[PDB]
RNA sequence: CGCUACUACCGAUUGGAUGGUUUAGUGAGGCCCUCGGAUCGGCCCCGCCGGGAGCGCUGA
RNA sequence: UGGUGACUCUAGAUAACCUCGGGCCGAUCGCACGCCGGCGGCGACGACCCAUUCGAACGUCUGCCCUAUCAACUUUCGAUGGUAGUCGCCGUGCCUACCAUGGUGACCACGGGUGACGGGGAAUCAGGGUUCGAUUCCGGAGAGGGAGCCUGAGAAACGGCUACCACAUCCAAGGAAGGCAGCAGGCGCGCAAAUU
RNA sequence: AAACUGCGAAUGGCUCAUUAAAUCAGUUAUGGUUCCUUUGGUCGCUCGUACUUGGAUAACUGUGGUAAUUCU
């Protein structure tokens, strides 16, 4: 499953092809407009709430 | 998809009628507004020509007129006690035109006492809360007191109306169509109409 | 079927337009306006078929969008604007005023009028009613709402309207002995003096009208339009003075005119 | 008799009957004004309608109907409905091929006011056209003329 | 009476195809009503000085 | 006040009401010129109400082919009428409740049939008639068959949507998309009808 | 240009399947109704930021998903 991740402050966007199910485990069973800590996507993603 | 067309009906002779066209938009009908007593809920209906109908689904307030005294007051609708069309419409307490309702009498009692000393019933009883004896006695100049004294001449309320005022609820008839205009307006029952409807309500039990 | 129709077939058009049968399938469908569909002359018919300033409808549009045509003093750019009885059509660019009037054959004649007579018109009042806090309103045959009319003015009367202000100048009562024209039926376009109105309660009143040549006819009350007080018209009349001729008399007149002209 | 023979109170809507009373003005009964109008076309209001007690909202004189359009005639043939009677209009239809006529008829259901007592089978009734009063009733009896055989 | 052909009926078997009515249920979808309330808003409590958090209330 | 043949019309007065899904009382736009903290001439667009311009919808009267090997029909599930209401844009069994037992019929009801859309009209015709009228004008109906809706002033719209029924298109089989009785053009049908 | 808004798309065209007082024709009625548009009128007739208010969203930029659509 791909991730279309946007940053409003700079209006930037990027598509990340994520293949590992462990990273996406934190997104499952979550509805739209839900705040989730996306620290499972890597080390640079630590502290990011999407 | 209900329809009010005449061509689904039989002929005066009794033979069947074969339709030449299907249902038209202008022949439509809509579900009945079974207006119940409750906090005001009114749904607007867009009708032919772009106009609007006010489908009142819940009403607890109506503008009812005491016609003998020319006193129209906004009042709380308490009950539905008689329906000429269907007795189900009284069990379900549905507000429709010409249905008989029990309404409050307190604003009519205020206008009653503002023309002070309408027919004496039980006014010498063990009661008289403060702050409303002024509306009955007051400190009035001789001219205004004489005006009230001559108003005493036309202080004649029917005995049935007096019993209703003692009960706190007036029998009234809804002269509006709640499902069409959104209001439940009418008039206080009095006279031979009141006697007829009291007889009908008693005979229903 | 659903909603209003927007076209008018050439052969279904009013016959007094004198339209052809081979010049297209459609006739100009007159716009909504002061006059009825079948009792009006659309501006395109007047500017193309009658006056011949245009050869096509596009030329009528070109003429009208230059704001050269005024109906009752107001510039009209609608080439299908319904112009009807008593309307004043003014063309200041060519400096001519016409009044849409009926001919004894029931057709809108090309009747030229002076600039002084283009300042007013005659209107038959269709109804009078008190409304809006007691103000009397009067509705005319051209849908002109006039407030505060003279209390003497009643239905079927005629009022002289100043076109600039739209206000009543004078009025003629509907009465026996008054000059009138016929605006509908078989006697359309005939001018004569009212002699007798016989009332039919719940039905149509019938008015009898005598020509200036002695001929008498009858119409329905709705088809009468009072033209003048007595026998003097308040407006100019066509080449014929409302006197309808028989086919024999018309043939004799035509033969004599051709004999004496060429 | 007693006009209140229904489950709803019967009254003329125009007339306000429970106006404030007066003890000296009481003379045994409260007195009731009667609403009546004259239909046009020279038809006289029957003395019954002016001085009656019946309540009929489809009566031309005391009800809420207008007489507009065709004024027709017919002979009364049925009086078995409530305030409605069936009249028969007879005529001759011309067949051109045979240059002759055929007797035709049709039955009209017309409203009959209680203001017309003593209406009989065979009586001629002048009826006036009104708005649809029911599924089949579109005419209201305006006048009754007795049959010659009545005695 | 023989006796090639031809057209028409009644039919045991309801042998097969095409239609249209109806009892009994069942019943899509829209509309209406009574609920529901994902979610989005402002009004509620603060800093920074320009001078992102609650079925508390409220609206869609 | 005014009007009609006729209002329970119009207008007037009074006491109130005035819909959270709330009714109007302009926060709109272009051109041209001016004299102390101010005015203003032409337009465009928009909103409420009235006037029916254009209609639409419902009623009235009279007129429709063949058939009795269709003579009685309708009335339980409204059939005829009355009262009250619901719904509707309104009148109305339109629907509901109660009540009455009505309503049509040899003057042909009811039923059935129609290679039956109706009319203006066409062919023929001494006079009378007979037959035709799918077809360019008017009115109706329908958009494969039914049904239900949204929007809108106006549609039960189909070159709008939503289902089912029949038929049928693309598919990576997960889904998506249909409606020529518009103009051409195919197929089919037929004795029978033209250019993508 | 686009896109939002407004209007139209309910006219026209085709066809004759249904339909037997039904459609239709003439005749009347709506005093029993609806009416975009045109035209004329009403449009300080309310008696208690205005020298102009608020939040969005298209178009546009940018990231995309589906084999596939005037999908988003």
């Amino acid at each position: 499953m791909k991730l279309n991740i946007s940053f409003p402050a700079t209006g930037c966007q990027k598509l990340i092809e994520v293949d590992d199910e462990r990273k996406l485990r934190t997104f499952y069973e979550k509805r739209m407009a839900t705040e989730v800590a996306a620290d499972a996507l890597g080390e640079e993603w630590k502290g990011y709430v999407v | 998809g209900i329809s009010r067309d005449n061509w689904h009906k039989r002929r005066k002779t009794g033979g069947k009628r074969k339709p030449y066209h299907k249902k038209r938009k202008y022949e439509l009908g809509r579900p009945a507004a079974n207006t119940k007593i409750g906090p005001r809920r009114i749904h607007t209906v867009r009708v032919r020509g772009g106009n609007k109908k006010y489908r009142a689904l819940r009403l607890d307030v109506g503008n009812f007129s005491w016609g003998s005294e020319c006193c129209t007051r906004k009042t709380r609708i308490i009950d539905v006690v008689y329906n000429a069309s269907n007795n189900e419409l009284v069990r379900t307490k549905t507000l429709v035109k010409n249905c008989i309702v029990l309404i409050d009498s307190t604003p009519y009692r205020q206008w009653y006492e503002s023309h002070y000393a309408l027919p004496l019933g039980r006014k010498k009883g063990a009661k008289l809360t403060p702050e409303e004896e002024e509306i009955l006695n007051k400190k009035r100049s001789k001219k205004i007191q004489k005006k009230y004294d001559e108003r005493k001449k036309n202080a004649k309320i029917s005995s049935l109306l007096e019993e209703q005022f003692q009960q706190g609820k007036l029998l009234a008839c809804i002269a509006s169509r709640p499902g069409q205009c959104g209001r439940a307006d009418g008039y206080v029952l009095e006279g031979k109409e009141l006697e007829f409807y009291l007889r009908k309500i008693k005979a229903r039990k | 079927a659903r909603g209003p129709k927007k076209h008018l077939k050439r052969v279904a058009a009013p016959k007094h337009w004198m339209l052809d049968k081979l010049t297209g399938v459609f006739a100009p469908r007159p716009s909504t306006g002061p006059h009825k569909l079948r009792e009006c002359l659309p501006l395109i018919i007047f500017l193309r078929n009658r006056l011949k300033y245009a050869l096509t409808g596009d030329e009528v549009k070109k003429i009208c969008m230059q704001r050269f045509i005024k109906i009752d003093g107001k510039v009209r750019t609608d080439i299908t604007y319904p112009a009807g009885f008593m309307d004043v059509i003014s063309i200041d660019k060519t400096g001519e005023n016409f009044r849409l009037i009926y001919d004894t054959k029931g057709r809108f004649a090309v009747h030229r009028i002076t600039p002084e007579e283009a300042k007013y018109k005659l209107c038959k009042v269709r109804k009078i009613f008190v409304g809006t806090k007691g103000i009397p309103h009067l509705v005319t045959h051209d849908a002109r709402t006039i407030r505060y009319p003279d209390p003497l003015i009643k239905v079927n009367d005629t009022i002289q309207i100043d076109l600039e202000t739209g206000k009543i100048t004078d009025f003629i009562k509907f009465d026996t002995g008054n000059l009138c024209m016929v605006t509908g039926g078989a006697n359309l376009g005939r001018i004569g003096v009212i002699t007798n109105r016989e009332r039919h309660p719940g039905s149509f009143d019938v008015v009898h009208v005598k020509d200036a040549n002695g001929n008498s006819f009858a119409t329905r009350l709705s088809n009468i339009f009072v033209i003048g007080k007595g026998n003097k018209p308040w407006i100019s009349l066509p080449r014929g003075k409302g006197i309808r001729l028989t086919i024999a008399e018309e043939r004799d007149k035509r033969l004599a005119a051709k004999q004496s002209s060429g | 008799a007693d006009i209140q023979t229904e489950r709803a109170y019967q009254k003329q809507p125009t007339i306000f009957q429970n106006k404030k009373r007066v003890l000296l003005g009481e003379t045994g009964k409260e007195k009731l004004p009667r609403y009546y109008k004259n239909i046009g076309l020279g038809f006289k209001t029957p003395k019954e309608a002016i001085e009656g007690t019946y309540i009929d909202k489809k009566c031309p004189f005391t009800g809420n109907v207008s007489i507009r359009g065709r004024i027709l005639s017919g002979v009364v043939t049925k009086m078995k409905m409530q305030r409605t009677i069936v009249i028969r209009r007879d005529y001759l239809h011309y067949i051109r091929k045979y240059n002759r006529f055929e007797k035709r008829h049709k039955n009209m259901s017309v409203h009959l006011s209680p203001c017309f007592r003593d209406v009989q089978i065979g009586d001629i009734v002048t009826v006036g056209e009104c708005r649809p009063l029911s599924k089949t009733v579109r005419f209201n009896v305006l006048k009754v003329t007795k049959a010659a055989g009545t005695k």
